[PDB]
């Protein structure tokens, strides 16, 4: 009674029977905003069940050599689902996230991703390799949405910071030899009440392999990684026309 | 006369669960006796990393530990106990001779993300919120005390930036100015936090022009108005040239501090403000290297 | 006027003096703090997270930064072989580094406490084994082998659901406190030593990989806390911030 | 007698400081009170379990 | 004589330090102070008050600057035409700086609350028409057609004995401040944009003028209020005061 | 026409939410708007010209000299108050001199 | 004990100052009482009438 | 500023003048002292042996 | 004007008059110049003994 | 991607062999007639 487990949301339920517990980030529940809080004076959305949900948004594929990859957040889910629309709509958004990466294989593989919530993840770049040039990830680069980008150089999370500590940030592990999947639950995380869904992007999902997916040979290779994410207390205020960015 | 899953919805609920509690740590822990334990069934040594919970195997579960009374303090390692220490953060020059600044005034953007040591601090945490302390030490560059008249002037942004020595803006009629000669104590001042956030932000993970975002403007990637404070002027007080090269080296000192979302320390070397840039080729490893890991 | 004595002190500008200043702002009242999640209090409640110990602190190619956070263990032919072995010192140079603690302690002069190592192991569920890690003292010589080894604090770690194994690293120290150890003399407040051996051997059956690996996470315990803050040497830039 | 109005205004902790202006941001850092809240970063665990047991029954 | 050790900070003269002083007459004593009308208390008193918006600041002849004050409105012949367009920024360069609130602003940093908007259309009593103002937020990029204007804050005007209608800009933003928009990276402080389309026609029997004047007049709501005062940027001399 | 502000509050405008607004109004007070010192008054006395020689000089104390500080009182009519004067003294060079 | 000479003597608002000379002018302008009143600029009608009715019967 | 006048002796450093001065570590908390043997109190106790 | 800086055993020990560890962020500096009364400061028993 | 915008269930395979997946009565009319094809698709439960 520790290791199986069932999220159900809206009308979407997972199954879970190997995962290892599930963090709640900071330790504390995803709630909606206060009177004290807020600011808008504009009475909010709340869809709840059109918007609370999980949606199954991306598959990576692991491989002996795979780098890592991270998935911007209040973004990955715009454009999809009745979520997305409500964050194009809408200036303000606030909402909590449960994300709940999935990934298996036999009891003959083996490895170790590691599965963290960095917020406020801004990405850095190599600065023309030399450290001359002032030059700036590219939209493509700091607002991937679904699909993610790959990591170039995992070692400090393209942003100058080892990954090593990389752990003092809601994170679960994904052994093969132990779970098949990770679960965070994140609240919501900026300075303010709430802010856009488009161009603010409260934090990212690392999955990186820390220890090295491998196998004798014979063996299904193809091992993916499934990312599923849940908004959770989604609340929009400051209704407009539809934008997309 | 209601539907039910209306009544229910806990939509709506403003307090956060919790889950933890935070209790009086004034002294380390105390340690308690222990004595062997063979038994099957209870394994503190066991735990899980997979599950993302630091393990809470205490020393008396792993060794026969005596009684020890611990009163060593834990007050240094507060926050107002680490952040509040004055350190460098913003350097000026009013050269005689030169291109950097003649003319006798600087306008230095208020960015303390110049100075390395100090950064990499406060860098520690995503947020922070707290007032502070500004000390202004001034001198000639071979740090030879002069006779000099300056008039430090905080410019929020909106103001009427100063374009001359002789600038109207230095009448300084709402904008608080200081005037100090370079042969009194350097001048001290206690700012509160003026932001329209809650806490200032040293990551901003997005733009904040929400237009089109193109190459060119990837520029203002992680740029953050709340945290663009103004400028910070400085003129020798005057009509003709001052007649002393002139520094002005910023201190600052933070106090009544609330930081959040703790982060990894920085690694690599800085290369610019307000941006995590990091020699591409020169990615060096956090720490040291030996030649095995079987061998010291 | 009331009638007073400047003292020695005066007009000096001390850093960490903390004392009063005229406020810029007259009445000015800041922005109202919202509640945000993970507020911190102590930087000991981040001494007390575990973070990725470099024990394999060996490959520098850049392209080969990223197996430092792991070190290997396989499938040995003999009898108590050395797997791994490091300086149980936090604020010292090696493997401590790469950890949050090891960066903290960077800026406090002196620390006291028990550390905690987990040993997670990532090998495939198929594959057995029994490790030896082994804490030796101050003064106990880097052991030469298991049977030396063992007569210091020691777990044997056996493989199995629980991936992880934790090793406590009580403080055991003649002085209340530890300046960081580095080397020369100040080797004084070394902590001792930690190595991995082989307590039977790293089984496996025919299809799975003969070689797999461990990651340690690191991190202090409850009694740990340091005093008297100063700057980090781990790091100082080069080139000054464009 | 003085504004409400330093950084750590309406904290749950309890800061004694010395001041000698109208504004309360100008008061000294000053000594506090101790609390502290490990688990909110080592224990984020949804459903806590002991040392003593193991991890993942 | 009784000893003190003086800090940093001595000597300096800071402007918007609040301190005492010697007095220079010793027992003097002002003329009484009479009862004056119109004594005011706090600025925010006078944000509250309407004053023209310059909606229609694109005449420039000295000899028109007179028609800066209204914006004309006349029978149109079709759909849903744009009559005029506006930042709803008020500290912002602009319509806005012709009001009261706009230059107070201009003495403050910062500002937060809903500000008002009243329309009061000038035509003759003969004249019918119904427009639609429409607020749009921020991220909103001005509304190409009415259609898609009023899927923001809207209202729709009728023409009537009540000459005037008011649009509440409400405050409805991330940060609980606003420090002023303009143009680069500051416009993340924008309030949003304001335009008038027509709703229907404006209507008019045969002996009455075909075009009319609406005028705007604009103030902040109870809940609006300023913090961290600096300098005004909107004005500043050439030759200096004769 | 009437002469009064609009009175419409947000409230009947659109579907509000409750706030609860604990916003200052402390700074937008008078003595904290114009408590702030400013410059009003300049004077020179130069060692050779036609301005000021002789070394005294006689200043009428008149406020409307400069744009900033007049701008900000020209806001009201009348205006009643208590002053904290200073007066900071130098060579044109801004060079502190034993005078 | 401390002439009573400032501008804002007799005012209808309270002020806390802190003043070391015997003429009160000199005391500080200090934290002071938050009251308003715009109605006399906004509302200065003579006869008052809400928002929710039409401003013309 | 509270009106002050300064007296002679000012600025002087006097070697055995005890007063304050601004301590350079804030919250700083020393290690707990030890029971040690033979602890003097006055310099007397020894001009007795 | 001149700079005293307490460098704890491990703080970055200083290399040239313009090096780094000047910034002093967390080690406790003094400023003082020549002409003000000798500095002077108050230190509490560091010692892990 | 787009299956997923409905009722659904992540089934993971363990020693409980058999997940259920439960196809709620969501249905504009309190009954149904037996759907099929023409016109009577009117009465159709949806797709799996
Ligand atoms: C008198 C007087 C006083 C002054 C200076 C007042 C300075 C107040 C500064 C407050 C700075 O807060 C900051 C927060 C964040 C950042 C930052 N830089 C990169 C992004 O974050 C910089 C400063 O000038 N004159
Ligand atoms: C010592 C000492 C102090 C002084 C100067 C005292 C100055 C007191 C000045 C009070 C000024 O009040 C004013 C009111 C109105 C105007 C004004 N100028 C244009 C019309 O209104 C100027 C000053 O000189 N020596």
């Amino acid at each position: 009674s520790d290791r199986v487990a069932q999220l159900t949301i809206g009308n979407s339920t997972i199954t879970t029977q190997e995962a290892a517990n599930i963090i709640v980030g900071y330790g504390e529940w995803p709630s909606y905003c206060s009177d004290d809080d807020a600011t808008a004076v504009d009475k909010p959305t709340r869809p709840d069940v059109s918007v609370n949900r999980f949606y199954t948004l991306d598959t990576k594929l692991w491989e002996k050599s795979s780098k890592g990859w991270y998935w911007k957040f209040p973004d990955v889910l715009t454009e999809t689902g009745v979520f997305g629309q409500n964050a194009q709509f809408h200036y303000l958004y606030r909402s909590g996230f449960c994300i709940h990466v999935q990934c298996n294989a036999s009891k003959f593989h083996q490895g170790a991703l590691l599965v963290a919530i960095l917020p406020e993840y801004v990405i850095g770049t190599v600065a023309g390799g030399t450290g001359t040039e002032d030059s700036h990830p590219p939209y493509k680069q700091t607002q991937p949405g679904a699909d993610g980008f790959e990591l170039q150089h995992p070692y400090v999370l393209d942003a100058g910071i080892p990954i090593s500590q990389l752990t003092v940030c809601p994170h679960q592990w994904i052994n093969l030899r132990t779970n098949n999947c990770a679960t965070i639950i994140v609240p919501y995380m900026n300075t303010l009440p709430f802010d856009s869904a488009l161009n603010h992007c409260n934090f990212g999902l690392l999955v990186v392999p820390i220890s090295p997916l491998d196998f004798d040979q014979g063996a299904t290779p193809v091992i993916p990684i499934t990312i599923t994410l849940a908004p959770m207390c989604s609340e929009f205020a400051g209704l407009r026309q539809a934008v997309t960015q | 006369d209601r539907v039910a899953d209306v009544i229910e919805s806990s939509i709506g609920d403003s307090v956060s669960r919790a889950l933890t509690q935070a209790l009086p740590a004034p002294t380390g822990q105390n340690t308690q006796v222990s004595s062997h334990r063979l038994d099957t069934g209870e394994v503190p040594a066991l735990q899980a990393a997979e599950i993302g919970a630091s393990s809470n195997t205490s020393d008396e579960s792993m060794i026969e530990t005596r009684c020890v009374l611990n009163s060593h303090s834990t007050a240094e390692t507060t926050l107002d106990s680490f952040f509040s220490r004055a350190g460098l953060v913003g350097e000026i020059d009013l050269p005689l001779e030169g291109t950097t600044n003649p003319n006798g005034y600087a306008n230095w953007d208020i960015d303390i993300t110049g100075y390395a040591q100090m950064r990499r601090k406060v860098e520690l945490f995503t947020y922070m919120r707290f007032d502070a302390e500004f000390t202004f030490v001034a001198c000639t560059p071979t740090g030879q005390v002069v006779p000099q008249l300056l008039q430090y002037m905080f410019v929020p942004p909106g103001a009427p930036k100063p374009e001359s020595r002789e600038s109207l803006a230095w009448q300084t009629a709402t904008n608080p100015s200081v005037f100090v000669k370079l042969t009194d104590p350097p001048a001290q001042v206690s700012v509160p936090f003026m932001s329209p956030a809650s806490a200032y932000q040293w990551f901003y993970d997005g733009y904040p022009t929400f237009g089109e975002h193109k190459q060119e403007k990837d520029l203002e990637y992680g740029a953050c108005p709340n945290n663009m404070m103004g400028t910070f002027s400085v003129r020798n007080v005057g009509s003709s040239k001052s007649k002393y090269p002139l520094v002005v080296r910023i201190y600052m000192r933070m106090k009544h501090v609330r930081a959040w979302i703790p982060r990894p320390m920085r690694n690599q070397n800085y290369l610019f403000k307000a941006n995590p840039n990091y020699a591409g080729n020169s990615i060096k490893p956090t720490g040291t290297s030996r030649t095995a890991i079987t061998t010291l | 006027g009331f009638p007073t004595e400047p003292k020695p002190g005066t007009n000096q500008f001390l850093t960490t003096d903390d004392g009063v200043s005229a406020p810029i702002l007259p009445n000015f009242h800041p922005t109202p703090c919202i509640h945000i999640p993970g507020e911190v209090r102590n930087l000991l409640e981040l001494c007390q997270v575990e973070t990725i110990l470099e024990v394999n602190n060996v490959p520098t190619n850049a392209t080969s930064l990223m197996e430092r956070l792991r070190f290997p263990v396989s499938a040995q032919a003999g009898k108590g072989e050395l797997c791994a072995v490091f300086r149980a010192d936090p604020g010292r140079d090696g493997p401590w580094q790469s950890t949050m603690l090891g960066q903290l302690c960077g800026y406090y002069t002196q620390w006291s406490g028990s550390l905690e190592v987990t040993f997670m192991f990532t090998g495939s569920f198929m594959a057995t084994g029994k490790m030896l890690i082994a804490y030796t003292p101050p003064g106990g010589p880097l052991p030469k082998d298991r049977a030396t080894a063992m007569l210091g604090t020691h777990v044997i770690w056996d493989f199995g659901l629980q991936s992880s194994v934790t090793l406590v690293i009580p403080w055991i120290s003649n002085t209340h406190y530890r300046a960081h150890a580095r080397d020369g003399v100040f080797d004084y407040y070394t902590t001792g030593l930690v190595s991995i051996w082989y307590q039977t051997n790293y089984v496996v059956p025919i299809g799975a990989p003969n070689t797999a690996y461990i990651i340690a996470l690191a991190a202090a315990q409850k009694n740990f806390t340091m005093k008297l803050c100063k700057d980090t040497s781990h790091i100082l830039q080069t080139a000054s911030i464009q | 007698h003085e504004n409400s109005n330093s950084a750590t205004e309406g904290s749950t902790i309890n800061y004694t400081t010395i001041n000698y202006y109208k504004d309360s941001y100008a008061a000294t850092a000053g000594k506090q009170s101790l609390k502290q809240d490990p688990d909110k970063f080592a224990n984020p665990v949804k459903d806590i379990f002991t040392e003593m047991a193991a991890p993942l029954k």
